[PDB]
């Protein structure tokens, strides 16, 4: 019933806020204390014993969070007395914000991210991308960096309840705002180009067989198949939810292809096969990313 | 009087569920009622009245309002005021998918456009595999769809088509066939 | 985490719950139990849901997690059978419990 006391914050890692408090001096010894504690305008609503509370937000905004003591764990239950502690964004020049940061996880082997400056950006300024994740022992700064253009850009290596990777992107001369983004280990996939094994008709069905790549399985990926024509000036797209192998006859025994089936398809043009690849919403957060497309494989009869 | 075939029930995944037995001649839809309920909590019969298919044959409608591969339908046929067959049913088991319609033949290439007969809020609309039928009548080649997008493309290389659908991952029957188009 | 489950039973479930979460707040700020651990989270979830009452949006997966779950389940059985760590908002509870069902799926264990 009474304020909870000493309702303070800080910040570990990158981007997790951590707020911990103590019991009420005035207390019920007849009660077990659980916390009710929520954001602004209601959100995120928690009810536990614990005295402490830790979110990953990047804290490009100030939010801030109330906190209240029950006795009881039922909805009906509402706290009189709420404490609220707020914590702001770190300091810097107005527009001096990174703009359109991304960060794109390539295969599960390396994370590439890329930005731009913002209005607000001295010319001297130079660029710091810090990265965190659980496995790792402390902040680790990216170093090699890149620029495509008029971004700018670091890539770092990275292998694979819920855990995410930390963004930071500050100058060291601190004059510019951080810029913040979390990355969950389970989004912002983009996987490898597949390797296309074999092409094989029967009689107007072409037979596609190619080879996801090695870090994905095949019920955790979207196919995209591709059908080009010579002749026929015909530029064919398929989109497939899941590819298995039916017909032994004209595929090959390789365990880890997936097969598709054109059909319509002549042996008296030349056909062009490329496949795309991307996740699926059932292994993966994301279906946005497509891979590359896969190298070309052609056949029927040559011009 | 007395049951002869068990009810044997099938499921468009959507609202309906058709079941279908047989008994000495007789009028189901007059003695005869189908009470089904799920046995999902908080528990709701529903009473069908079943429609005759002739001969000591009777076939019942029954209405679902969403269906889930969990869900488990609890039957009782019951024959005037004394139950006459008693037992279960589950709509995943025995799914039947509703037929394509809208089938437009065509004109660079020969082009076959149907629709998913299924909203995209519905789980099949993404695990629908198509089969085309093209007879003018052993003269017929059948085309496998197994992507997103109902249409198929062939070479001219009289005739009459049709389409009908199959769940792959629930392992159905194959659908009633869509009314044909000929060209 | 309970008996092993179809496949097209487990991608129907992750289907819907991510459906859920595609708009307004889910189920309009009910709370219920969290979830702990995966070794019994089929019938922990179902115990969990079960006690919300006016909410329609998450009815279909409560009918879909009564599969999953061998024993029968009714309202007001989470407090006896599993650890209360902390309740949470349904829409936080739908979100990691999609999470552990995609971690299950790569894993491959249905079926
Ligand atoms: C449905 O429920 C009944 C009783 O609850 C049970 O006997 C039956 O095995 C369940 N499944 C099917 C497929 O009927
Ligand atoms: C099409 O698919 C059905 C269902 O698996 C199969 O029986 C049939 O042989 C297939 N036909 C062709 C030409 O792929």
């Amino acid at each position: 019933q009474p304020p909870v006391t000493n309702l303070s914050v800080s910040v570990e890692n990158l981007c997790t806020v951590i707020w911990t408090w103590n019991p009420p001096e005035g207390a019920s010894s007849n009660c077990s204390l659980w916390y009710f504690s929520h954001f602004g305008d209601k959100q995120d609503k928690k009810i536990a014993p614990e005295t402490r509370r830790s979110i990953e937000v990047p804290l490009n905004e100030r939010i801030c969070l109330q906190v209240g003591s029950q006795c009881s764990t039922n909805e009906s239950e509402k706290p009189s007395i709420l404490v609220e502690k707020c914590i702001s964004p770190p300091e810097g020049d107005p527009e001096s914000a990174v703009t359109e940061l991304q960060c794109i996880w390539h295969n599960l082997s390396y994370m590439k991210c890329s930005w731009l400056p913002g209005r607000n950006t001295s010319p001297d300024t130079n660029y710091t991308l810090y990265y965190w994740h659980r496995s790792l022992e402390k902040i680790h700064q990216c170093e090699n960096i890149f620029r495509e253009g008029q971004y700018f850009g670091c890539s770092f290596d990275l292998t694979k309840e819920q855990h995410s990777v930390q963004i930071m992107v500050k100058d060291n001369a601190g004059k510019i705002k951080p810029s913040f983004n979390i990355v969950p280990l389970t989004s912002r996939v983009k996987p490898d180009p597949p390797h296309i094994k074999n092409l094989s008709f029967h009689n107007d069905d072409l037979y596609v067989q190619w080879e996801n790549p090695q870090n994905f399985i095949s019920r955790c990926l979207f196919y995209e198949v591709e059908v080009n024509n010579s002749q026929t000036e015909t530029h064919n797209v398929f989109y497939v939810q899941e590819a298995k192998c039916e017909n032994p006859e004209f595929e090959r025994n390789v365990e880890n292809t997936s097969c598709f089936m054109v059909p319509g398809v002549l042996p008296d043009t030349l056909n062009t096969v490329r496949i795309r690849v991307k996740t699926n919403k059932l292994c993966y957060e994301d279906d946005k990313l497509w891979s590359n497309w896969s190298q070309e494989m052609s056949i029927g009869k040559k011009r | 009087m007395k049951v002869l075939q068990e009810p044997t029930c099938v499921s468009d995944y959507m609202s309906i569920s058709t079941c279908e037995w047989k008994m000495g001649p007789t009028n189901c839809s007059t003695e005869l009622r189908l009470l089904y309920q799920l046995v999902f909590l908080l528990s709701e019969a529903h009473t069908c009245i079943p429609e005759n298919n002739g001969g000591a044959g009777c076939v019942c409608h029954l209405l679902m309002d969403d269906v889930v591969s969990a869900d488990n339908y609890t039957l009782d046929l019951w024959a005037g005021q004394q139950l006459l067959w008693k037992g279960s049913f589950k709509p995943s088991e025995h799914v039947k998918p509703r037929a394509p319609g809208n089938l437009t033949v065509h004109s660079d290439t020969l082009l076959l456009t149907w629709s998913n007969p299924y909203p995209p809020d519905n789980y099949l609309y993404n695990h629908l595999t198509y089969a085309v039928n093209i007879w003018s009548p052993a003269d017929f080649r059948i085309y496998n769809v197994t992507y997103l997008e109902p249409s198929l493309r062939i070479a001219a290389s009289s005739y009459r088509a049709r389409v009908r659908a199959w769940a792959q991952c629930y392992n159905t029957t194959w659908s009633e066939w869509s009314p044909s188009t000929k060209w | 985490p309970g008996p092993v489950p179809p496949s097209t039973a487990v991608r129907e479930l992750i289907e819907e719950l991510i459906n859920i979460t595609q708009n307004a707040p889910l189920c309009n700020g009910s709370m219920v139990w969290s979830i702990n651990r995966t070794a019994g989270m089929y019938c922990a979830a179902l115990e969990s849901l079960i006690n919300v009452s006016g909410c329609s949006a998450i009815e279909k997966t409560q009918r879909m997690l009564s599969g999953f779950c061998p024993h029968k389940v009714s309202a007001g059985q989470f407090s006896s059978l599993h650890v209360r760590s902390s309740k949470i908002e349904v829409a936080q509870f739908v979100k990691d419990l999609l999470f552990h069902l995609r971690t299950l799926f790569r894993e491959g264990q249905f079926n």
